[PDB]
């Protein structure tokens, strides 16, 4: 009903975990807590050890004629499950199956990456591009031992954050632009409705416009762009819009101008865009485009991974341009985090 | 959040139809659209879905290959393409939506519109007069609405029309009864007054 | 050094030594009369 | 994958329990939700994940899960429980509803009052021959009509509960052309009521 | 060398002590077999001429087929069609200058012209095969740049410089040491071309060997060493590795023929071997031409 359960081989190296999903508050993750039901008698001298790795996989979509490891791992801990208080869900997981089961837990720092994944391209291959979380059990003598996956239970797990329960203000932007006679020319003010999108909720900018000069502009441009900051042994900052509206309106050379653009992103129409940052796979499924990554008030490090932003840009070609930041990210679920049952096309 | 319906009609078997139920309160990208059928004495079967975040498009068994659903984001409307319409398509459907990722169930569901399929053609019903009862019959009618009265909708107590029933031609037939006390008989007079408005069609017996 | 500057300079060169050797013995043979 | 509900009609009374179940072919996790429709009106939504109630569903409704059977508890019944409730699995794209479980008002049991029609002669005029047997007012729906002739090609239409004096109303009719009429003589609908002690028939001739 | 103008002035300054080549006029050299080297590079421009068509055709049809299919498009993609364009305008000039030069005021400029032409190109195809290498080696090493800024600077790398110091070469001949055709070598003024291109073999094979190296350490394991080893070096023209800094030599002497027909043939078949292996059967490009343990469980507690 409520825990899910993993096996491996004769070990009975069964894995529980309440939830897959752990939600991230930006200064506290959730603990990570399990049972790791096993067989003494099959195990002996071999210790039952778990670990817990975030591990950055890097372009292998590229460099195929050098296909091996391109992996860096963010953080990682291990746990000796046999030789922390236990949460009520461990009490009872230890109560059911009895004797034999043996918990673990370990703490996720804060700021580390949420889970993400780079989408793939035209011939997708191999398990992800990106950012993901996994637990894995295994027995040992040391946690060096080399591990033949022939008692070893995997189960991959998501970092996640969900939008805060208080929206900040509208985002608010302008830019002035001066030319020839630069009288009084074009100021381009641009606001947003809200600060905080759902998944699939349209975005509307509301943007005004005085073009008080000798030259009018054609087109009125808005799209949404998601500018995935990675950092791996170098930093970078990838832009690869999700939504986009071209509007043919124009403005006169007078005082005023004022319309209301209204867009939606979605993963449809952006499915061809190789590298472009989606919600961590808990398997070989599809999800929506990354969420914004939430992060504390202490510094912006060059953190590790990848940290999603959204911006809406709006640009006037007389060109004059400007972008309002906002965050895209799904409601907290009010109750248990996992997809919910998604239909399975069987 | 309202799911109004339309493109409810009567079609032969062979023909095609056209299901569009306007999306209000919600929307497309953040929503899933669903068809749920209904026949007549049945329960409830899904036909298709769809998603428009993921573009997915989903049919039944006896659905897939000749049905069509498509989503009008600017309109922010669902549509339903019905090809081949047989003879088991007649069933009541019904526009249910359910939220694009976190599936819950269907939340909301929209008035069904009532699909038939059949042969026959629209003929007029006949009508055949039948503590005490009376009744009369009314037989041979294609169109499923009835309007039956009695002394002018003077008696209401004591009255039952029961349900229509199919014919092995397709048309339909039912049967209204009265009961009234067998001493009011010699100078009471009980008349019944049936209105067949798909046929423009009143028959008093 | 790269091949293909090397070898146009070397036909280059040779072309030169060719067409004076041509006029040498030209110059020998109508010399022997 | 197949989804029954074990009972396919259910009776109470306000004020009384009912616990609704159904079993699928095969586990289909907590992915189970429940549905309420009036007749003439389209399904609420009850409770989803087998376990969550819907925003604005009353209280007492409540769900339940066992391995692949999935029980439905609507607890203190209310005038307003009187309806049919449908199961659905949403784990995979081919989503499949139950059968369908209705929920009667139950009372006393009440007999019917056998009434039987000979064919009219405008029925006769038209070349075919309908005689109707008639049962009333009587709560049980397990009624059943027999027709005794000198079968097979007959109709049957039930009344829904009584507003009031709740109680199912049956009709049957028995088909047959001029010449079909015409050589045969006697008739009669013989009714198989639970509430009757003994089956009581009723005929007529054709004179 | 002495052309046909020296003997002449040094007969008109009058066997003889002052002719190049020490009955009467015993002076006959060993023409017969002089007269034969034109046989042998014929040789060589035959296989040459081979190579670079074959090369020609396969990149053109690689680059149409990158070009075409947009879902193609991408930073890597597009270094791939700078360095086919490279090999086929190297293949080009080469038949052009062969053809202008060997006939098969405006003296001096139609041949230069040719030659400075042939020259650029295949500095900036050898420029921009260290610029691949160099760009497999930021991804191995220095992934997730920018790539609009890296590509730039690729693109100007490959372009520029090249012609940089081949103006330098040109307008220094032109200046100080023009002599009539420009297929002669003047001097060290040739080293002026020739050491940017040794220079930068030398940097591509270094990233190769490093690359080669980090692969086998991340490592039957000497199995996949080889195919990446293999695959590899094409891109990297490892094969120049093998005759740079070799001084020029006699045209007939057995290392120049040794050096000669290796090193041709595998220049003109190199770009039809990264045509063949990077463009036709490598990843996305297959797909769009043919286009065109135990499992998880949930249980109570």
């Amino acid at each position: 009903t409520r825990v899910f359960k993993k096996a491996s081989c004769n070990g009975k190296l069964t894995v529980y975990l309440g939830k897959r999903d752990f939600v991230d508050h930006i200064d506290l993750v959730d603990p990570v807590d399990g049972v790791v039901l096993v067989d003494p008698e099959y195990l002996k001298e071999r210790r039952v050890y778990v670990t817990l790795t975030c591990a950055f996989r890097y372009g292998r979509e590229d460099l195929d004629v050098l296909g091996l490891t391109f992996r860096k791992d963010l953080f990682c801990a291990n746990v000796q499950s046999f030789p922390k208080p236990l949460t009520r869900l461990q009490e009872r997981l230890i109560k059911k199956l009895g004797e034999h089961a043996y918990p673990f837990t370990f703490e996720i720092p804060p700021n580390l990456p949420c889970s993400v994944t780079l989408q793939p391209g035209p011939e997708d291959t191999g398990k992800a591009c990106g950012v993901d979380y996994e637990v894995k059990a295994f027995c040992a003598e040391n946690l060096e031992e080399k591990i033949h996956k022939r008692n070893s239970v995997r189960l991959v797990i998501r970092k996640v954050q969900y939008a805060p329960e208080r929206p900040g203000p509208q985002p608010t932007a302008e830019t002035t632009r001066q030319f020839l006679m630069s009288d009084k020319p074009l100021h381009l003010e641009a606001s947003l409705d809200k600060e905080i999108y759902y998944h699939g909720e349209p975005i509307s900018v509301n943007v005004h416009v005085t073009n008080n000069t000798n030259k009018t502009v054609k087109k009125i441009k808005i799209s949404v762009r998601q500018y995935a900051d990675i950092c791996l042994f170098n930093t970078a900052q990838y832009k690869c819009p999700v939504a986009m509206e071209e509007a043919d309106d124009t403005v006169a050379p007078s005082s005023t101008f004022c319309k209301v653009y209204t867009l939606t992103p979605f993963l449809c129409n952006n499915r061809e865009k190789r590298g472009l940052a989606l919600d961590g796979k808990l398997k070989h499924e599809d999800t929506n485009l990354a969420s914004s990554t939430l992060l504390r008030e202490g510094a912006n490090r060059e953190i590790l991974g990848i940290i999603v932003s959204y911006k809406v840009k709006v640009k006037l070609v007389v060109d004059v341009a400007v972008e309002l930041p906002f965050t895209l990210m799904h409601p907290k679920p009010k109750e248990e985090p996992p997809h919910r049952e998604v239909p399975e096309n069987e | 959040v309202q799911l109004v319906e339309s493109g409810g009609g009567l079609v032969q078997p062979g023909g095609s139809l056209r299901l569009s139920c306007a999306a209000s309160g919600f929307n497309v990208y953040s929503s899933s659209i669903h068809w749920v059928r209904q026949a007549p004495g049945k329960g409830l079967e899904w036909v298709a879905s769809i998603s428009s975040y993921y573009c997915y498009t989903y049919y039944a068994d006896s659905v897939k290959g000749r049905f069509t659903i498509s989503a009008d984001t600017s309109k922010n409307t669902a549509y339903l393409q019905m090809n081949s319409l047989r003879a088991e398509d007649t069933a009541v459907y019904y526009c249910a939506r359910s939220r694009q990722f976190w599936y819950s169930g269907l939340d909301y569901w929209g008035q069904g519109t009532l699909v038939t399929v059949s042969s026959a053609s629209t003929k007029g019903p006949s009508v055949f007069p039948l503590t005490a009862a009376l009744g009369c019959l009314v037989k041979d009618y294609f169109p499923e609405p009835v309007t039956v009265s009695w002394n002018s909708g003077a008696l209401t107590s004591g009255v039952h029309t029961f349900p229509a029933v199919l014919q092995s031609s397709g048309l339909y037939s039912l049967s209204s009864v009265v009961t009234v006390p067998s001493s009011s008989l010699g100078t009471q007079t009980y008349i019944c007054n049936v209105n067949h408005k798909p046929s423009n069609t009143k028959v008093d017996k | 050094a790269v091949a293909e500057i090397q070898l146009m300079h070397q036909r280059a060169k040779w072309i030169q030594d060719a067409r004076r050797r041509a006029f040498l013995h030209k110059l020998i043979a109508e010399i022997h009369t | 994958i197949q989804m029954t509900q074990s009972p396919s009609s259910l009776s109470a009374s306000v004020g009384d329990r009912v616990t609704i179940t159904c079993r699928a072919s095969q586990s289909v996790s907590s992915a189970v939700a429940w549905y309420q429709q009036k007749p003439g009106k389209a399904p609420k939504l009850l409770i989803y994940s087998a376990s969550s109630l819907y925003s604005g569903v009353p209280s007492r409704f409540s769900g339940s899960r066992s391995g692949t059977d999935f029980t439905l508890t609507i607890s203190s019944l209310q005038p307003e429980d009187f309806a049919t409730y449908y199961c659905q699995q949403y784990k995979y794209v081919p989503v499949t509803f139950g059968q369908g479980t209705k929920v009667e008002i139950k009372r006393t049991v009440a007999a019917p009052s056998v009434f039987i029609f000979p064919p009219s002669d405008s029925q006769l005029k038209s070349g075919t021959a309908s005689v109707v047997c008639l049962l009333n007012n009587f709560y049980p729906r397990e009624a059943k009509v027999q027709w005794k002739v000198d079968s097979g090609n007959s109709q049957e239409s039930v009344t829904e509960q009584d507003s009031k004096d709740s109680t199912y109303s049956l009709s049957s009719t028995l088909t047959l052309s001029k010449a079909d009429y015409e050589k045969h003589k006697v008739y009669a609908c013989e009714v198989t009521h639970q509430g009757l002690s003994s089956p009581v028939t009723k005929s007529f001739n054709r004179g | 060398v002495m052309t046909k103008e020296e003997q002449i002035f040094l007969l008109h300054r009058a066997c003889p002590d002052y002719i190049y080549d020490f009955n009467y006029s015993e002076c006959v050299k060993f023409l017969t077999n002089e007269t034969r080297e034109r046989e042998v590079f014929d040789r060589l421009g035959m296989i040459y001429t081979v190579g670079y068509s074959v090369s020609l055709a396969s990149l053109t049809v690689a680059v149409l087929i990158l070009a075409y299919f947009r879902r193609l498009h991408c930073t890597r993609n597009y270094i791939h069609m700078h360095l086919f364009l490279s090999f086929m305008l190297r293949a080009v000039s080469i038949f052009v200058k062969d053809a202008v030069l060997y006939s098969g005021a405006a003296g001096y400029a139609g041949c230069r012209v040719a030659v400075t032409f042939f020259l650029y190109f295949l500095a900036t195809n050898y420029y921009w095969i260290l610029v691949e290498g160099l760009y497999l080696h930021s991804l191995i090493f220095m992934a997730f740049f920018s790539e609009k800024k890296y590509l730039w600077g690729f693109t100007v790398f490959g372009w520029g410089l090249p012609a940089v110091f081949v103006a330098v070469w040109v307008s220094v001949r032109a200046t100080l040491a023009n002599t009539g055709c420009w297929d002669l070598s003047s001097g060290n003024k040739k080293w002026i071309i020739q050491v940017p291109i040794l220079a930068s073999i030398v940097l591509n094979f270094i990233l190769f060997i490093n690359i080669v190296r980090v692969l086998a350490t991340k490592l039957q394991q000497y199995r996949k060493l080889l195919k990446s080893t293999l695959v590899l070096m094409p891109l990297f023209g490892v094969h120049y590795i093998v005759f740079m800094a070799t001084p020029y030599t006699e045209v007939s002497g057995t290392l120049w023929q040794v050096q000669m027909h290796y090193e041709m043939l595998f220049n003109s078949f190199q770009g039809f071997f990264v045509a063949i292996i990077y463009c036709f059967c490598n990843g996305e490009v297959q797909a769009e031409i043919k286009k065109s343990v135990s499992h998880t469980s949930v249980t109570n507690g």
